């Protein structure tokens, strides 16, 4: 595929690289979980508060 | 050029900078007399009379 239809793979994986592309979507998706007061942040804060 | 190259079908387009303030489209297929091309346009006669 890389030898033959490279451009198609480029478009599918990253597209424009701003909102289209699987990796581009993953960027925002994972950043959502990693953001401050994210899901993990809330879980950790709740455990900390409970320990009090 | 982009809409040609994206297809990744074996025919590719490159833009050559003629002198200055001028450019020329350059198209090439893979080697072989069997790769000789016939080309035309649909919809736009202005462009067909230029590129056919």
């Amino acid at each position: 595929v890389l030898k033959d239809n490279t451009a198609a793979a480029r478009e599918l994986l990253v597209g424009d690289g701003k909102e289209t592309g699987i990796t581009t979507k993953i960027a925002t998706e994972v950043k959502s979980y990693l953001a401050d007061d994210g899901i993990i942040d809330n879980a950790q804060d709740n455990v900390n508060a409970t320990l009090k | 050029r982009d809409a040609i190259n994206d297809a990744d079908s074996g025919i590719a387009a490159s833009i050559v900078k003629v002198k200055e303030n001028e450019f020329q489209l350059v198209l090439t297929a893979n080697s072989g007399t069997d790769n000789t091309m016939k080309i035309t346009v649909e919809g736009d006669t202005k462009l067909n009379d230029l590129l056919a």
